[PDB]
RNA sequence: CAUUGGUGAGCAGCGAAGGAUUUGGUGGAUUACUAGCUAAUAGCAAUCUAUUUCAAAGAAUUCAAACUUGGGGGAAUGCCUUGUUGA
């Protein structure tokens, strides 16, 4: 905001706050001067103390861009081989400040454009200045004259690269999605990435080749960063004219949008499940932030004979309402059940090769999958429609089996025990019904005051939890078959909640921005937070050490641990 | 030729035997201290020791039909099979068609 | 046979910079 | 700087035509052909035999 | 990684020294002319006579190969090796070779050449070394006895596969192979390169413009599905469309015309791309042959062309040049020739623009519509036009033949459109 | 493993050898590859023997003989523990010394072992032989040199280079000079007829790992990561001492002429080639070919050493020299 | 009559600007993420040399040393151990 700090290895090693109340845009570092424009156009100039010490310390001057001279800085350059001169670009022209006295020694001729990059050339006095319409100006500053212009038309330029490997090349990345790589001796466009980054999250925020390297790295604003290669010519004398277009190498990426629902995937606390609206499961790592690939929606090959239909414009699936994940048989079939937004089905999913399954699961009455659940052993996987039918599909060979009419509402919640003996459901007419397994009967049928709109089932327990629409949470034992605890407090709809990995606490995050931990043995809240974004989804560790959670803005997830 | 004269630049005079790069810098194993035009100077001949010069400054600068009005449409623009047409004609042999 | 298009591993091999801290002088 | 290292031309030391001979070339340095006495005793001895 | 794949790289770095007797016995068995045994048999000095010989029957025959009597055919050249002089003289050795492989790419139906290629085979060890030049200046000729001579002897890069089947075999390479060679992209930009450096050396002739033409003409008929392909294509082709105008043969400018008219039948271009294309064909139009193959061509562009916007008036400086380059007796001639190929947008083109710019060549305009059976859209676009002009310029007997000429063919859609601006 | 350079007398081959087991046997300059073995034993060193069609390799326990292609001709049951092998070439005799204190010299066209010597002083840390001599110079844990030979059952003489363990020695192809450097950070440059020390280079700023002398007197250092070269070090007079700076440009001091450093690695081993100007460094990831101009000298003798060697060439030479093989008692001082 | 045997010719059914099988290469993971080099309390990273030296400290088993051998017999000459003569 207001201030520049100095980091090393993560500690913050020095401070530096200016002296005012208007917010630092720009700033730029050379020999021992920091150069840090706000963005009322002047540039506070600050020099190291002792010509051995290691970052600048003390004030040494505030230098200022009146309007006649120029007008909203746009970036703070250094030239090699320039003594005591700061080159600032602003939106009309290209100015040299000379920052040990304190006087500007030139000013270029304005520019009839508005100029929004630069970038300093690896040869000498050669500055490229990159506009709003599609121009790229070679400008040179010993003699302040344009050496070249080079059009880049209909578009916005957003990034320049220069190459250092031994051949004379560009990189121009607009602020559409694209990165398109001139040779510069021969006046010539060489390629164009097209569509690296989304448009929609800003295009190319940066590109850069690394010094003396065929390897750029151009990070976008859709949480993603990639870098990539030239590989040398196929030919032998030819060379330089043959040249081979840039192919991909590494690159880190996440969610672009907010995540939707998580999913502890094991219980070492390793990996996490996420679904985010951008329509992508990522399995993202605690442990070490490269080992978390995202899951490929790359279907197989039917065991019919028949052709799979759908668009042949390939795409991803709707996103993601519920998830459902069971380690008992791991590496033999599916072990993952998600229901999507606005579709009549579910999907399997697997784990072990972080890929789609062979099955999809139906519903049989018309009615979206509203909520799912395994079984512990991981044979059996149970889809409630929004009609109130509960459909029973073998997971191994994914067949129907059974269905349950209970409900004549939807069905938002649906769990097993742990001996595979009671089975709950509760749905939005109010109603829970405690169902046996081994036989096919019912054992009872309870009926609360509102609709329910959540449950969570704690095995080792045997005590599963109820999010109503009164505002509250009911405890409820599933054995003797009765509310237990009801717990009241919260002053709008409940979001998420869900146990202790012992059976002790609920915690429960809700749209009036609080989390809540309750005790289940008192019966009290026993803590509070209030958070500046509201929380949709908050999962307890398997093991007892972490708490995640995910707010409405943020493409990450929160991790918090256990004074506890 | 220039266009900017730095007074306090020539009036600057600094060490070079204090750092490394520096001790790069100098010329005869007597001197030790160079104004700034030398300086200057042999800083801008390290630079280019360390990227070499290249041909497209060294020898370009932007400054009846021609021949190159080919070159130039086509060094501008980036599609060439015309899109915003909209003739009311039909395009043959590839079929715009969506599925209802 | 068509030409074999196979993309080779790469090595980075060592750079050379410059130094603005040498650029800055101070007075005398 | 003057830089100068061992070139050898396999035009000199292997020859163009299949038919033709090889140069083998001759360079007396007594540290370069090192055991003069036990090399010549063995040469005697084998003569005798 | 692995120990036989850096040792490979080595024995390729490698290649040509001949460490050993039996290296060199092969490595001087490859040869042009003789066979193995004699190849390995005979020495420097009798394939340099015979290099000095030939050298000098091909300098009686075409005078520019003085220079290499100099340079590349003198007993210190004889006695120079290859492996074993820094990467500058290297350089500077092959850029010798290339001009020569330039200038004695058009005479290869001669043992002269076939004798003095032979000493630069057998001395400087161009066929390994440096293959590219040769290949590509030796490709037009693809069924003689000396590519097959050449294939046998090369080791083939990367960029020649379809060739390395067909090395050391009995039947020559056949042309859809060479389609295929030609098909790929990155072989394109090599050979565009190779022509742009052999205009500028304007070495070019007819077998070999011949034969890049056929292989470009059939790489777009080939790729003539793909949209995407195409649309990747059109900036190799038309810069080598552009040079190839830009050069001063008339072979050249017919071979520009010919990649013009068929890459703008396969893909439909931009406006702006046509007139420019237009605009560099008349711009260096100069001869007779190729004046009557720019017409065709202008023609053809201008039909094909069919979308918004799609016959209105040539621009200022472009009918200027166009009417200085083609005056009004030649279009009229090839207007009243019997072929009648069809060409009707560029010439109401053509008569909108003599209705804005010139204003007097009205008679001519008659005589054009009374030779052309132009399209309905077209005579309404024209009688729009002179509407105006009459409204705007004073009217002129001219004019009023003209009217009286729709009134005679086709005087309803001249009250169509005097019902839509006028009485 | 990190590997382990060794060159053909010729010139013409390279052997390589890593830790693990990996043993390669290559031509290297017409870029083949002989014979390469996955022995899984962890390997200390190796020597082409007599050709590039045998070679010695040091191995766990036993050094065995193989054959052109890897074919496995003998193992030596006699040669336990070895870690250093050399070959005297007239005398057709692979010498091992090892980590048993022991020193033996096994004949190896009769298939004999001539003799077993008992070193007192524990495992050997260094060994050379000097080639004019064919004597053994081996350097044990004490700081003593021992030249010994396979006649007199007691080292034919001792000298006491440094202070604590020896860490490797090489000698001049002249028979002249000798250079040893030891753990205590110092190196010396002996004078081998009438054994006086030339002079005595004391604080090496990391201790010398490995030496070589080329056949131009060019001497090779290595003591870590870093390469050095000093040419003319080895004369007699005491301005020519190895120095690593001219202190104000004093003329007399003797800077080093060539230096390197691998910047992640920790040299092996190294070696002079023998007829071209290069030294072979072997380092923890691989192989290395230094260019040096002045190293090796130009013009050799093809009674004696072919770089250019047909097939029938070769047979013929190796029957000659078995014939004029010298007995393993003909070697003195 | 069957083939739980092969090779083919067609349907019913599935079915959005196609579909199926095989395959070369490269990238990321396969253990739980604190940055490169060196002569290292710092420096370099465009360089370590015209400070790279001096001072200090540093020398047992008077040599203890194969703990490292397929089984039996031996061992001229060697090698080890013990005594002896003569210098």
């Amino acid at each position: 905001e207001n201030k520049v700090g100095i980091y090393k290895r993560g500690i913050e090693e020095h401070l530096l706050e200016l002296e005012t109340d208007a917010n630092v845009e720009h700033l730029c570092i050379f020999g021992d001067y920091l150069c840090a424009s706000t963005d009322d156009n002047s540039i506070f100039i600050y020099k190291k103390s002792d010509p051995q010490d290691k970052y600048p310390s003390e004030f040494y001057t505030k230098l200022t861009v009146t309007e006649i001279q120029g007008g909203e800085i746009v970036s703070l350059q250094h030239l090699a081989t320039y003594l005591n001169k700061l080159t600032v670009v602003t939106k009309s022209n290209v100015l040299l400040f000379n920052v040990r006295t304190g006087k500007l020694v030139f000013t270029s001729n304005e520019f009839p454009d508005q100029i929004t990059t630069a970038e300093p050339a690896p040869v000498l006095d050669i500055i490229a200045l990159g506009t709003v319409t599609g121009e790229v100006i070679m400008f040179n500053m010993r003699k302040g004259k344009r050496i070249r212009t080079i059009k880049i038309p209909q578009s916005r330029i957003s990034s320049l690269s220069f190459r250092t490997d031994g051949s004379s090349h560009l990189s121009v990345g607009t602020s559409s999605g694209d990165l398109i790589f001139y040779d510069l001796d021969r006046r010539s466009r060489i390629h164009v990435l097209k569509n690296i980054h989304r448009e929609s999250y800003g295009g190319v925020t940066q590109a850069t080749f690394l010094n003396g390297q065929p390897i750029i790295v151009t990070s976008g604003g859709d949480n993603s960063l990639k870098e990539y290669v030239f590989d040398p010519s196929l030919s032998q004398g030819s060379g330089d004219v043959v040249v081979q277009p840039p192919r991909y190498l590494r690159s880190r990426g996440g969610h672009s949008q907010p995540p939707s629902y998580i999913a502890f995937a094991d219980s070492q606390s390793h990996f996490m499940l996420s679904a985010s609206k951008d329509r992508s499961l990522w399995s993202f790592s605690l442990r070490k932030d490269a080992q978390s690939q995202e899951m490929s929606q790359r279907l197989h090959k039917k065991q019919d004979g028949g052709r799979v239909g759908g668009s042949t414009i390939k795409s991803k699936f709707p996103e993601i309402v519920a998830l459902a994940i069971e380690n008992a048989r791991i590496g033999e079939w599916e072990n993952i059940i998600t229901a999507h937004k606005d579709e009549k089905f579910a999907r399997t999913w697997d784990m072990r090769n972080k890929r789609v399954g062979r099955w999809t699961f139906d519903t049989t009455d018309d009615g979206f999958v509203k909520s799912v659940a395994m079984s512990q052993c991981g044979n059996f996987g149970f889809i409630g429609s929004s009609n109130g039918s509960i459909t029973i599909y073998n997971m191994q060979s994914g067949i129907l089996r059974k269905k349950y009419k209970l409900h004549k509402r939807a069905v938002t919640g649906i769990s097993l025990d742990g001996m595979n003996r009671k089975m709950v459901s509760c749905g939005l007419d109010g109603i829970v019904g405690f169902y046996d397994f081994n036989k096919s009967t019912l054992l009872g049928k309870l009926k609360l005051d509102a609709p329910i709109t959540a449950m969570v089932y704690h095995r080792s327990s045997d005590l599963f939890a109820l999010a109503l629409d009164d505002l509250s949470i009911v405890v409820i034992d599933a054995v003797t078959q009765r509310v237990v605890r009801q717990l009241w407090g919260h002053s709008n709809r409940i979001t998420a909640f869900d146990f202790s990995p012992e059976g002790r606490w609920i915690v429960s995050a809700s749209l009036d921005s609080t989390i809540r931990t309750w005790d289940l043995p008192t019966g009290g809240c026993i803590d509070g937070i209030i958070v500046d974004n509201v929380a949709t989804n908050v999962k307890f560790s398997p093991n007892g050490d972490l708490l995640a959670t995910t707010h409405v803005t943020g493409n990450g997830i929160c991790i918090w641990t256990n004074r506890a | 030729e220039a266009a900017w004269i730095d007074s306090d630049d020539e009036k600057i005079k600094v060490p070079i035997l204090v750092t490394n790069k520096t001790k790069k810098l100098r010329t005869s194993y007597n001197e030790s201290k160079i104004n700034g035009v030398h300086y200057i100077n042999r800083l801008r001949s390290q630079f280019e020791k360390i990227y070499p010069r290249p041909k497209w400054v060294d020898d370009e600068s932007d400054s009846n039909g021609d021949i190159n009005a080919l070159t130039k449409i086509l060094s501008t623009t980036y599609n060439y099979k015309d899109t915003l047409s909209n003739s009311k004609l039909l395009p043959p042999k590839k079929l715009d068609i969506v599925r209802l | 046979p068509k030409v074999v298009r196979e993309a080779k591993k790469v090595e980075m091999t060592e750079a050379r910079a410059y130094n603005a801290d040498a650029d800055t002088a101070k007075a005398a | 700087m003057k830089i100068k290292t061992i070139k050898r031309s396999a035009d000199d030391y292997v020859p163009v035509k299949s038919t033709q001979e090889s140069q083998m070339p001759r360079n007396l340095n007594p540290e370069l052909h090192p055991f003069e006495r036990a090399r010549e005793y063995t040469k005697a001895l084998n003569a005798t035999k | 990684s692995s120990l036989s794949d850096q040792l490979a790289q080595v024995a390729s770095n490698n290649a040509t020294v001949a460490l050993d007797r039996k290296r060199r016995q092969k490595l001087h068995s490859a040869s042009l002319i003789y066979n193995s045994k004699t190849a390995a048999t005979q020495d420097y000095d009798f394939i340099f006579e015979n290099a000095s010989k030939a050298l000098e029957e091909l300098s009686q025959i075409e005078p520019k190969f003085a220079i290499f009597s100099r340079t590349l055919f003198s007993e210190s050249s004889i006695s120079l090796d290859r492996n074993v002089q820094t990467k500058e003289e290297i350089k500077d050795l092959d850029n010798a070779i290339n001009a020569y492989l330039l200038l004695a790419s058009s005479k290869w139906y001669l043992a002269p050449t076939l004798h003095a290629t032979e000493w630069l085979v057998r001395r400087f060890q161009i066929h390994v070394k440096n293959t590219e030049m040769l290949l590509l200046s030796t490709l037009n000729y693809y069924q003689t006895p000396v590519f097959k001579r050449i294939l046998s002897i090369i080791k083939l890069p990367p960029l020649f596969n379809c060739l390395s089947n067909f090395v050391r075999s009995e039947k020559p390479p056949t042309a859809l192979t060479m389609i295929k060679l030609f098909n790929d992209m990155d072989f394109l930009k090599l050979y565009t390169s190779y022509l742009d450096q052999c205009i500028k050396h304007n070495a070019t002739y007819t077998n070999q413009l011949l034969f890049t033409t056929c292989c470009f003409i059939n790489v777009v008929a080939f790729n003539s599905n793909n949209d995407e392909k195409l649309n990747q294509l059109v900036p190799i082709l038309l810069e080598i469309s552009a040079k190839l105008l830009a050069s001063k043969s008339k072979d050249c400018q017919i071979a520009a015309h010919t990649i013009l008219v068929v890459f703008a039948t396969a893909l439909p271009l931009k406006k702006t791309i046509i007139l420019a294309a237009m605009e560099t064909i008349l711009s260096n139009l100069d001869a007779k042959e190729a004046k009557h193959s720019a017409l065709l061509t202008i023609c053809k562009l201008f039909q094909t062309l069919k979308g918004q916007g799609n016959v209105d008036q040539l621009p200022s400086k472009i009918f200027k040049l166009f009417d200085s380059k083609f005056d009004t007796v030649s279009i009229l001639t090839f207007l009243d020739k019997e072929d009648k190929p069809v060409c009707d947008k560029f010439i109401t083109s053509y008569t909108r623009s003599i209705a804005r710019y010139d204003r007097s060549k009205l008679n001519i305009i008659l005589s054009l519509l009374k030779k052309i059976r132009l399209e309905r859209y077209e005579v309404r676009l024209i009688i729009t036009d002179l509407i105006y002009l009459s409204e705007i310029l004073e009217d002129k007997s001219q004019l009023v033949e003209l009217f009286e000429y729709f009134i005679s063919i086709n005087e309803d859609l001249v009250l169509k459109c005097l019902k839509s601006l006028g009485l | 493993g990190p590997y382990h350079i060794k060159y053909a007398k010729n010139g013409t081959h390279l052997l390589i050898t890593g830790r693990k087991g990996h043993v390669a046997s290559m031509d290297w300059r017409k870029g083949q590859l002989r014979a390469e073995l996955f022995l899984n034993e962890t390997c200390h060193s190796a020597t082409y023997l007599q050709n590039e069609q045998y070679f010695a390799v040091a191995q766990k326990k036993y050094t065995f003989i193989y054959d052109h292609e890897g074919t496995e001709l003998h193992r030596l049951k006699q040669h336990i523990e070895a870690r250093h092998l050399d070959f005297l070439p007239y005398h057709y005799l692979l010498v091992t010394a090892g980590e048993t204190g022991w020193l033996k010299y096994h004949d190896v066209s009769t298939g004999q072992l001539v003799s077993e010597l008992r070193t007192k002083a524990g495992p050997t840390m260094a060994m050379a032989q000097n080639p004019w001599n064919a004597v053994m110079h081996l350097g044990h844990s004490n700081g003593t040199v021992s030249l010994w030979s396979p006649s007199m059952p007691e080292p034919l003489v001792k000298l006491l280079s440094a202070r604590g363990p020896v860490n490797s020695i090489a000698i001049d192809r002249s028979g002249y000079y000798m250079a040893t450097t030891g753990a205590d950070r110092s190196m010396k440059i002996w004078d081998i007829r009438n054994f006086k020390q030339l002079h005595s280079v004391e604080s090496l700023p990391t201790p010398g790992t490995n030496v070589s002398i080329s056949d131009t007197g060019l001497l090779a250092l290595s003591r870590g990561p870093h390469v050095t070269l000093w040419k003319d070090a080895l004369k007699l007079s005491g301005d020519s001492k190895p120095c690593f700076g001219s202190m104000g440009g004093n003329p007399h001091r003797n800077t080093p002429y060539m230096s390197h450093l691998f910047a992640g690695n920790k040299v092996e081993n190294l070696g002079f080639v023998p007829f071209e100007d290069l030294l072979g460094v072997g380092h923890q990831t691989g192989i290395t070919n230094l260019i040096v101009p002045g190293a090796g000298e130009a013009n050799y003798d093809a009674l004696e050493l072919n770089p250019f060697e047909t097939k029938k060439q070769r047979q013929e030479q190796e029957v000659r020299t078995l014939l004029n093989k010298l007995p393993a008692d003909t070697i003195t001082l």
